[PDB]
């Protein structure tokens, strides 16, 4: 009953802060499990060649592209917050407002580490296979050009999201 | 707010289905390193289905930015009912969006090790890999539905 | 099978590309492998089990009693792990899973391991130890593999037993125990006493069905040689080196493979 | 309103529970399909179908979800919320019903089309077991957004 | 008003649990009916009879989910709250039992495919002691009805 | 009020704690005497009674059930707290009591099952034993319908 | 008010505790005097000693639960939580001790059980080992007697 | 007030784990004692040491749980929220103690019960660690006198 | 007015953490000496000294509580809200540094006893392991006698 | 009014979260370092890249710990519940990253030890995964910075 | 009013965790120096190393939370909530920084130990990985002196 009333009052700022927030740690958080995965395959064939280590250079490299779109991610959540006044703190408006900030926040990270754990275990069995095969390196290519493009969807996701605030 | 809180999940059900997809899209990948460990062309084989699957998260990408372009409230008021309807047929699609991803990885991971092998069933392979992606398909287009079933 | 890729990746990288590599000389290759498994010293836990059974093989030969120490170094030091007659028996029980149960079926210590029909069964519940051991990984497809390798020795047991071990006068309900989930219960092949009839009977088995063919080396022969082609087949289930899983053992099994290979090819 | 809320709750319900059943169901089948037709290519067309069953299952399951979206009607006329919480109990007991049946269609289907490698009439058999309780999947699925669309006059 | 909500969800349990019941039964059933296949194809026939049994009481279940669903409409029937909630306990403990009636003959339907490639006597008997299961199903469903007739007895 | 809607609730959760008992211990039971049937024919005949001694849980926890829900009346009395706690209380103890017992019968009958294999002396030893699960059940059914007799308010 | 609900609530928990320990404790007992049986028929005789410990504690445990509950009668006296309080709280601990004593009886029953196998004064040990254990059920039920002394002095 | 809900539940707590640590214990104990007396019935003889402890341990216990019952008297003591809290934190501290001391007098009495056939003098040795538990027991105990004579302030 | 009853539990806590504590060391000492048994006969001096730690923190512990129980004196100086959290926060303190010196105290009196029956000469390092253990709890004591110091100075 | 409350919070959280993620990751560079020594005590020596990282996710957590503390001045700014709830998020978010960045790159230098043991140019490789860890783990820390900017409007 | 008391709730738990860390810490070291004394006992003496390190650690934590309890002043200012809430949050990072710094010290110890034991050498950088860690719970300690610094935060 009055529990009920009460669950529905909420601070539009602190949802739109963490959506701005979150969404970057919890990308750079998958970023760092994906470069953790292609490091330890890069240790495992580290014996024969570096072709491998080029390979993971390349995952790495998509996980620092990840990085940086969730880095324009949180400037555009900085600069995408409405004018949300201190005292105009509580309008409905800004409730809708901060909702679709957190929306999109979770839209972005979510996405990003799942994309970036798949580049990271794709990336491991790749360097696996190019440590095998030496002629076998532009398929590795393939998917780690795969994975980029998903966090790169993940990252244009983000940024036509930017324009969702309505808060006073 | 609570209606758009509700509409805002109704897309990103589908977004996480997406999402999920990407994991059978890495299972998919991982078995294709194998599979053209034994020759490039299985090599090419293999990664051309990884490549479709990343394709459909680019999709449910554009599908969430077209819901972004329409996510204005001001244009339908959404109650207690129509937020509710929303957020639950939204988390069903998520659900059958991300099962179909498991199933496709499995199917992809089937495939990469007959690739592996000689050619044999393939084309059985890629009937199994079709009725994975026909299954996302369908969860996609359902989501449609749900999308333009909203107002008085 | 994220699992592989959130920790124990470069470990199982190694292996594989240890397993990659190799496709007297047969010790010296059993050396070589020893070393590099050392050197790398889950998959592991097969490993250690494929050592535990290469190691009841030494202790075996061990636990008997002839330059003993000198037999033993001849060995690979993975068959003939550092850390290791009643006594003899005993100590071989410590470190080595398989051991003891070789020591419970040899209750005469070497005598009742005799190299002729005794070791045989010493060897059977050694084996069976082991399997256990590898049973102790907690189930999964090569877990798998090793209860079909472990139901084909069991197999081959019963058939050596029905073929020349009657005159040995090992038992009938005793030999079908010193032969061995699946290597236990094999009923169907020790159900004909005659040799004719039981080779039948064992063949009829899944492990030595569709791999021993004619047979004319193999099922014929006593001891383990019944399943030589069903062995040769599950090393070729390792030439499938499906990645994410425990394939250390067969890693360790293809490398053995080899040894042997090169062994029968000997001069030329 | 209520009603429309827990109407179309258990509508989605349905689909979700039916689709993530069968899927699970599909992937256990699934694997032993794939083992067959690895094994031979004759068989491989015949352990093929249980599959394609398995996602037409599912295929059917999620759409029920499209006709049960006008089982509950909010541009009409409201009526009491235990109307639409019964409507969502009945689209949560065909989500259920199609989870169950299809999961255990696949499991069957697992073992079934695994040991076709050695008999090839083992496919029909195990074709025949899968379907025995995909039919069953899709018909609760079926039934209960018939169920919800029909509970909804309150008197 | 709390009545038929509860009613609902009663049936909806119903459904859900039998469904579950009849998975396992199902499942179990047919892992077995393949390893059993290898042995002797012919005895395949024999062992499909708990598959039926299963069957039979998902049905059961489902039909009495639809005739709980059955009487949603307030003027249809007296239902006060206490007679809604008494259909919803119906409902569910008609499906628990067919749960555990359907799991039980599961693990007794592989028991008796394990028994056929053994000795037929023993299937022989292991048909009794399945049928003795699924009797369980029916008590429970049985059960369920009374329970329901007397929540639609109300003032 | 409200309380005779607990109450039917736990009637139904009794009924179906009991069937759930019953039928695990009726599963383990048939297992052990498949078991036993692939063994001796002459055990198998003997390994029937303990599934239906587990039944015969369920089927007095189906009857305990439906006497709850006979007790459910508005004519009877207006609706009231303490004679619906009293009665849902009843059926949670009751069908509690059934399911530890039934799982009780399912272990000593597999037990039986194995020892009725190794001797006969054994299998009645098994006998009793079942005999002194079936009275655990009893008792517990006793106190729960005691309880439900308790229903004056 | 609400101390009839508290009460009952106590009442059930107590039974059920007591019956989860006494089923817990006669698995284990059966476990142990088969194997007593399978390894000498006639040492299985003595074997039932421990069981018939265990169903005694656990009886004793179910007739002090009755004896609680008898004790609540609305009519006798007014509202008052007190004596509901007293009569759970006697009702959860006479529970939770049989519960425990029954599982450590078994236990220790089986085990004296196989030791009884091996050696004849092994008997006598185990005996003496579950006279002690039987200390448990003593104290619980000196509990619960005092508890319901304090719930007749409520004032 | 809520007196009887704190006092209440608190004297019920402190019985329920003192009795399930003193019957874990005496069963670890008991299976130890078995294992003894199949080696040697001197050895079995000996190990009556910790089921001495695990009944200290239980009679302590109990002796907590009547001295806080006995401390309620509301016909004599006005309800504060002290005076309940006095026994609630008494019996707390009883049944910690006692589980704890019941868990470590069972792997006292099975390190003990190792010893014995290890060697006597190893056993007599032990007896002084079981003697420290006991003590560390008994020291929680009296910290649990001075918790039931600080409900003394409350009138 | 209600913090008496947090009080209260605090103190019955304090106790009843650092007996826990005292009875794990004290049970992994006694089946680490148990195990020394019998190879190691002379080493019963060596295996009493972590029951000596484990008596010693518990009395530590019982000391804590004794002072706690003191503190709560609502007849002069109404307990008001401060005394009560503050009982309750000394308490949870005293016992969960009891419980943790109780584990360590435990493991490493295991360790000792393991090593008590080869190469005797490192009793004196295991002394001082056990000594350097038992300075937690002495810290953990005296942190909680200068918590309940403040206890007064609330009262105004 | 709760806001400095909020905002405390948030940066222990910050704190706490950093220093875990740091203690985890140093402690798997260094049992890795320490195995990796055994063989060799010469590569042991130049094995300090473990400490590097160690010490730079540590002081990256101290600095951003301490540019949070700062923020809070209430005599400069009466603050608001919504600058609160956002700063203590912000330094929250940053945390957390340095902790899953330190925990990677530990992990990462765990097997990179062993490769080091095995030749030196492993060493490098693992040198330059490091240095992209710690790359990443600085990007981390300027967001955490420029976020704490953003608290001060 | 009474934030506070939850400051000095916080205080006392930063001590417990320091501890808890500590602990873990030195039971590890102990473990490792206990084989090294074993191994030879000219390598224990050396070993003693990192329990002293967590000792200090510990220490650290003690003193932490002496200085918290020391900020705690009445005569200071009015009842505050801020006062309660600084306080508990330094306390807590404080704590968690010094538990997770003792655990991963302890790790690395352990391993250091064996370490040394073959190859004396290898304890020169040992010794410094050591001093690193301690070093960051060194600086944890600051951080959470600085909030305790941070007091004034009304006027």
């Amino acid at each position: 009953s009055s529990w009920s009333r009460a669950l529905v009052k909420i601070s539009p700022y602190t949802f739109s802060a963490i959506g701005i927030a979150v969404a970057i740690g919890v990308s750079v958080l998958g970023a760092a499990w994906g470069i953790y995965i292609t490091g330890s395959s890069l240790i495992g064939a580290a014996i024969k060649a570096p072709r491998i280590t080029s390979k993971n250079l390349i995952s790495v490299i998509f996980c620092e592209a990840v990085a940086i779109y969730g880095v324009i991610v949180a400037i555009i959540l900085q600069t995408k917050l409405e004018s949300v006044p201190a005292s105009q703190i509580y309008a409905p408006e800004s409730l809708r407002a901060g909702y679709a900030i957190f929306a999109s926040g979770i839209i972005v990270g979510f996405a990003n580490l799942v994309c970036g754990l798949c580049v990271g275990i794709i990336g491991s069995s790749c360097a696996l296979s190019d440590a095998q095969n030496s002629s076998l390196f532009v398929k590795i290519l393939v998917i780690e050009i795969f994975g980029s493009a998903l966090g790169l969807f993940g990252v244009i996701v983000g940024i036509i999201m930017s324009a969702q605030a309505s808060w006073p | 707010t609570a209606p758009f809180f509700g509409f805002l999940g109704a897309a990103a059900a589908l977004v996480f289905s997406c999402m999920g997809a990407a994991y059978g899209t890495a299972k998919s990948g991982v078995g294709v390193a194998s599979m053209g460990v034994m020759r490039p062309e299985l090599v090419m084989k293999s990664i051309v289905p990884v490549v479709m699957a990343g394709v459909l998260g680019i999709y449910g990408l554009i599908i969430a930015v077209i819901i972004s372009t329409g996510i204005n409230p001001k244009a339908k008021s959404y109650y207690l009912f129509d937020g509710y309807a929303h957020l639950s047929s939204g988390l069903a699609c998520g659900l059958a969006g991300l099962s179909a991803g498991m199933a496709i990885g499995i199917v992809g991971d089937a495939g990469v090790r007959a690739n592996a092998q000689q050619p044999k069933l393939f084309v059985g392979m890629i009937l199994i890999l079709i009725f994975a992606e026909a299954l996302a398909l369908y969860g996609l287009i359902v989501g449609i539905i749900l999308s333009s079933r909203a107002g008085q | 099978a994220m699992t592989f890729n959130i920790h124990g990746g470069y470990l199982e990288a190694i292996v594989r590309g240890y397993r990659a590599g190799l496709l007297t000389i047969v010790e010296k290759c059993t050396l070589k492998l020893v070393d590099e498994y050392k050197h790398m010293l889950p998959l592991s836990t097969f490993l250690e089990y494929i050592t535990y059974g290469h190691m009841i093989d030494n202790v075996v030969l061990i636990v008997t009693g002839r330059d003993v120490q000198e037999l033993l170094e001849k060995c690979h030091p993975l068959g003939m792990f550092d850390s290791i007659m009643r006594e003899l028996y005993r100590l071989v029980l410590v470190d080595t899973p398989l051991a003891p149960y070789f020591s419970e079926c040899i209750t005469s210590e070497d005598l009742d391991d005799m190299n002729i029909e005794i070791m045989r069964n010493t060897l059977y519940k050694a084996y069976l130890e082991d399997f256990y051991k590898f049973c102790q990984k907690l189930g999964g497809a090569t877990a798998e593999i090793m209860s079909d390798l472990l139901a084909f020795e069991a197999d081959r047991r019963a058939v050596n037993i029905t073929i020349n071990s009657i005159g040995t006068e090992l038992t009938r309900d005793d030999r079908r125990k010193l032969y061995s989930l699946y290597p236990y219960g094999h009923e169907e092949l020790a159900v004909c006493e005659d040799i004719d009839q039981v080779r039948g009977v064992m063949e009829k088995y899944p492990p030595y069905q569709s791999i021993f063919s004619k047979l004319s080396y193999g099922e014929s022969q006593m001891l383990d040689k019944a399943f030589y082609e069903e062995e040769v087949k599950r090393l070729c289930l390792a030439f499938e080196q499906q990645f994410h899983y425990g394939v250390f053992f067969a890693y360790m099994r293809l490398r053995e493979q080899e040894i042997r290979n090169l062994m029968w090819i000997s001069e030329c």
